[PDB]
């Protein structure tokens, strides 16, 4: 239930979506960044790592934009109010809508989303894992023989690194034990 | 074997990965449940009870050979595992009991393998009096030790590193006249050393345990740790082995044939029932229904099966479309995720969903009353001795093992191959042996 | 070519090809001249200059990739190298009608070597 | 007792007197009932089973008939139920199907050869002779008093061939000491200057002894198949002494000699190496012992010990 990664082609003009590292079917499977999807055109988007890099940041830097600006929405499935001026009264679940005075209020982009999505990015740029988890010997050996240079790997490494550091920067993966057992 | 063996203390205020957190949680809980099962199966000293555990335990990253101070991997894992699950069971006596009891027996086992020198020296590192005799005193005091206590036979006492004690903690080894005395520095075989260690451990451990339970509210202001806030013992397994879309493809007709040899009692009896009735209530099917995805037949094929079993029992051939079949189909749609989009696990057909009059969904071994169930199971052509030893565990209110022993008998194979947790896993096995 | 026949102990009368196929490697890299290493000269004599005890830097001479390998490989290297701009530079870059320019610039060629490849594939 | 248990109970009437003993002469009485009872002896030693005086699992088939009937390997111990057997396949690695349990009571005629050949095709090492099969069996260690008899084992490992036309033919893996169920010099440092001069210790065969410290492999040839071993004593004494071994009845010792161990041997010839002034001793046929800068392209390596696992 997150939002996929859409991508603009630098030459053919078409668009793309990058869901899982491998692009589909089994023994055929190929790396995502290899060939533009549009059948005919033959440009290979990998060779534009840096450009991808840009959009990556220039995309994430709106998701965060939402959260710290987080909407507030109503719960009693009739009222359906949308505002931000957090009111001050409180109860078990939290605060209370001013109009439907018999109901709670909920965040819209629940942080769980934000962290989920950042995991979703860091997923599809870290092929190394999904490569290791693969079962069949011969498939692994043949594909690696085929097209896993240090170069391609390194480029994945680069963008994946950007993502991972940018979330682990500081929000959520930590749980400060020094306040949890006092 | 590792340094690991240690008396829990001093919460390690690091700061860590949320992923690793829930990982350790699940791992440790698995270890606990397992140890309990493995134990209640056999008796302690049997070498199955050793082999199996020393396999599993080593498999889940907790016991290897020598390494650095404390940031060696498996000891750290053990450490943070416990000092998390501490937050698990702070809300019952029965719970805190079960947790203590299990950790107790684990430590017993996991400790019973250390080399003797490592044993005594680490006891030394533990507290003060944990010190050993000189074996010369074995010769010097064989008469005293042997004739004193009945806890030793003849003269053949092995080369155990016997121990010097303060009587002040011998509080049962001596009053029962079970040891020689040298000014309260009685000398006792290792057995009672383990005993006393374990008893002081239980004491101190409970004494700590109660404290956190008296200091809960902190977590209440977070919800990342919402599962382990109070959500472990519930309707998720170890994990989803027999999940959506695993190995299987079989045509309709064969089902009944396979039934007589492959359907775990709950299912089997429900399928007999719907073979007779050809009608079921609002909730009932929603077990059997998803259970069929266990083998994973196609909807229109499953729809056809149910249609046969519906209109032959006179269910209006028009209702079917806008009624049952509708939801039966949706059972593979958008919402149902972890609610319907999954099969069921015994810990969902036990811990909840009360079965009502004359209905069939629900664990027989729980809901079926004892002796009615006795004749009932017996009707599966079962030796009454097996039935009896089964009903024993059944009133021991631990049932998975009962299902287990039943299968073990009905196929006569003298290993359960696993520790069952899901009826569909049971099924995949039953088909494996063919 | 059946494996065992290609892998029999080579000799005129049963000669494999790997017997010779590596010929340029076989010869340009390591010509002969040092007599046999014997138990007198490995286990008994000291000092011994036995080859195994000697560890030596050794660069890379070659490799025999797949036909298809080279095909797609070149395809990719070239296609990627496809700089549109540097094809025709300033100023005539801005000195053509929208017909004639796309006309004259719809075609390109190139060629490449094994020398640009480490190792020198063959 | 129908044919089921008669399968075992016939060993007292058909099996042992025909396949586990040389039928060239009388069927020994020291062997048939002795093994008949020894099987249950070592069984009831521990005997984890339900209780069945017939160990139904094992039998006896001549050693070169597995390649005719069990075209697959066989490695077992005693008393493992199918479950406990299924509880041994992890200790280091489970990669690939574990060795099969075609259960038999491995009994073979021990000989320093296998076939009817004695000089050229000599193997030296100890292998199995039977009444319908004559095979090789991979040893571990050798002492010197088990030549020309029959030995039995409940612990054993076997292997069927690859192509009976090719090199990869069948063999066995021997785990434990030779168990027959039958009713059964010049120290290196103390002689450090004897052939150290040629003028003193050449010509005739003299006895020697010492602790094997530096032993290489054993090479074949067209004519001169041999090996050269080196020995001594403890580590703060850097000097060794060397012997050679070039006899079909003496490859047994490279199959028997072991580092860190010591020996006392007799009947060891001299060496007279052609064009090489390197006289040291050898053994011979009539001997029997008992147990006691761009120049840094090319660089010269170093030496260290280890002990690992096939990976
Ligand atoms: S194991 Fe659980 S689900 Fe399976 S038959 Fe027994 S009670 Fe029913
Ligand atoms: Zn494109
Ligand atoms: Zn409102």
């Amino acid at each position: 239930d997150c939002e996929r990664f859409k991508c603009p082609c630098p030459t053919c003009g078409t668009e793309n979506i990058y869901d899982n590292v491998f692009d589909g079917s089994g023994t055929d499977m190929e790396p995502s960044l290899y060939r533009c999807s549009n059948i005919d055109c033959k440009a290979s988007p990998l060779t534009f790592t840096v450009q991808l890099s840009n959009k990556l940041i220039m995309d994430i830097r709106r998701f965060i934009k939402k959260y710290y600006d987080g909407w507030l929405i109503c719960e009693e499935p009739t009222c359906r109010n949308r505002t931000r001026h957090l009111p001050l009264q409180f109860s078990r679940t939290g605060p209370l809508c001013p109009a439907c005075m018999k109901a709670t209020l909920q965040p819209e982009y629940s942080d769980k989303s934000l962290y989920t999505q950042l995991c979703f990015y860091r997923y599809i740029f870290d092929a190394e894992c999904a490569l290791e988890k693969l079962t069949t010997d011969h498939e692994k050996d043949k594909l690696k023989k085929q097209f896993f240079t240090p170069k391609v790997l390194q480029d994945y490494r680069k963008l994946k690194n950007t993502a991972e550091q940018f979330l682990s920067r500081s929000g959520y993966s930590e749980v400060n034990l020094s306040k949890l057992f006092a | 074997y590792p340094h690991c063996l240690q008396f829990y203390l001093q919460p390690p205020s690091e700061n860590i990965s949320l992923i690793e957190f829930e990982n350790l949680a699940i791992d440790r809980v698995k270890l606990l449940k397992s140890v309990e099962n493995l134990g209640v199966s056999y008796v302690k000293g049997t070498e199955q009870y050793q082999s199996k555990l020393e396999s599993e335990l080593r498999k889940l990253k907790f016991s290897y050979r020598e390494n650095l101070e404390d940031e060696y991997e498996p000891r750290r894992r053990d450490h943070i595992s416990h000092f998390i699950l501490r937050l698990a069971y702070c809300q019952s006596e029965e719970l805190r009991r079960w947790f203590i009891q299990q950790e107790m027996d684990l430590l017993r086992f996991r400790f019973s393998i250390l080399p003797k020198d490592k044993i005594q020296d680490f006891l030394k590192d533990s507290q003060l009096q944990f010190e050993a005799i000189s074996d010369e005193e074995k010769t010097l005091r064989e008469q005293e030790i042997v004739a004193s206590s009945p806890s030793l036979s003849g003269l053949k006492l092995g080369f155990e590193s016997i121990y010097k004690i303060p009587f002040a903690d011998a509080l049962d080894l001596f009053r029962g006249r079970k040891v020689y005395l040298e000014d309260g520095f009685a000398y006792v075989p290792l057995k009672d050393i383990v005993a006393i260690i374990l008893n002081e451990f239980r004491a101190k451990l409970s004494k700590a345990l109660a404290l956190t339970a008296r200091s809960l509210p902190a977590v209440q202001s977070d919800e990342r740790l919402q599962p382990l806030l109070n959500h472990l013992s519930h309707s998720y397994t170890g994990q989803d082995y027999s999940t959506q879309g695993n190995v299987g493809k079989i045509s309709l007709d064969q089902i009944d044939l396979l039934s007589t040899k492959s359907f775990p009692p709950c299912m089997r009896q429900l399928h007999k029932a719907l073979r007779e009735n050809h009608h079921l209530r609002h909730g009932g099917r929603m077990q059997y229904g998803l259970f069929l995805k266990g083998i994973g037949l196609t909807l229109e094929q499953a729809l056809q099966f149910w249609k046969q079993e519906f209109i032959k029992g006179k269910m209006d051939p028009d209702k079917f479309d806008k009624g049952y079949s509708y939801n039966i189909r949706h059972s593979f749609g958008k919402e149902g995720k972890r609610t319907d989009y999954t099969p069921f696990s015994c810990l969902k057909i036990i811990l909840s969903n009360p079965p009502s009059q004359g209905d069939y969904h629900g664990c027989p071994f729980r809901h079926s009353d004892p002796e009615l169930l006795k004749q009932k199971l017996q009707s599966y052509k079962i030796s009454p001795g097996g039935i009896s030893q089964i009903l024993d565990l059944v009133k021991g209110t631990h049932y998975q093992v009962a299902c287990q022993k039943y299968f073990e008998m009905i196929h006569n194979v003298d290993d359960c191959g696993f520790s069952l947790n899901h009826p569909n896993q049971f099924f995949c096995e039953s088909q494996r042996i063919l | 070519l059946r494996h065992h026949q290609f892998l029999q102990h080579s000799s005129p009368g049963s000669p494999s090809l790997g017997l010779q196929l590596l010929a340029p490697t076989l010869d340009l890299l390591a010509p002969p001249g040092s007599p046999v290493r014997n138990a007198h000269n490995e286990i008994l004599e000291e000092p011994h200059h036995c080859p195994l005890q000697k560890y030596t830097r050794l660069q890379t001479p070659s490799s025999f990739p797949t036909l298809a390998t080279l095909k797609e490989e070149g395809q990719r290297k070239a296609w990627a190298s496809f700089d549109p701009k540097a094809l025709l530079p300033l100023p005539e870059a801005s000195y053509l009608p929208s017909c004639q320019l796309n006309r004259r610039l719809a075609w390109s060629w190139l060629c490449l070597l094994p020398s640009a490849f480490c190792p020198a594939q063959v | 007792v129908p044919s089921s248990e008669q399968a075992w109970l016939e060993d007292a009437q058909v099996f042992i007197q025909k396949t586990l003993c040389p039928a060239v002469k009388e069927p020994n009485v020291q062997l048939t009932p002795l093994v008949i009872d020894c099987v249950k002896t070592v069984w009831l030693s521990q005997g984890r089973n339900q209780g069945s005086t017939l160990p139904l699992s094992y039998s006896f088939v001549s050693v070169q008939d597995l390649k005719t009937h069990q075209r697959l390997p066989c490695c077992s111990h005693l008393s493992w139920s199918s479950s406990a057997y299924q509880a041994w396949a992890q200790e280091a690695g489970p990669n690939g199907n574990p060795l099969p349990r075609e259960q038999l009571l491995l009994l073979g005629t021990l000989t320093d050869l296998s076939a009817d050949l004695e000089q050229e095709c000599r193997n030296g090492s100890l292998y199995v002779r039977d009444n319908t099969g004559v095979l090789s069996c991979e040893l571990i260690d050798l002492d010197l008093s088990w030549l020309g008899h029959l030995f039995l084992f409940p612990r054993w490992s076997y292997l069927p061939p690859a192509r009976w036309n090719s090199s990869g033919e069948g063999h066995l893996e021997l785990w434990d000491a030779p168990v027959p169920v039958f009713p059964l010099v010049l120290y290196p440092e103390s002689a450090s200057c004897l052939l150290r001069l040629r003028n003193k210790l050449r010509g005739v065969q003299r006895n020697l002894a010492g602790s094997l410290v530096r032993l290489s492999a054993l090479v074949k040839s067209k004519q001169k198949a041999y090996f050269i071993l080196s020995l001594g004593r403890s580590h703060p004494a850097v000097t060794h002494v060397s012997i050679i071994v070039q006899v079909p009845a003496q490859l047994v010792w490279h199959r028997a000699l072991r580092p860190g161990t010591a020996y006392v041997l007799t009947e060891l010839r001299v060496s007279k190496i052609r064009g090489q002034r390197q006289h040291v001793w050898m053994t011979s046929q009539s001997s029997r012992l008992l147990l006691l800068d761009p120049e840094s392209l090319v660089r010269y390596s170093r030496l260290l010990s280890y002990s690992g696992a096939v990976t």
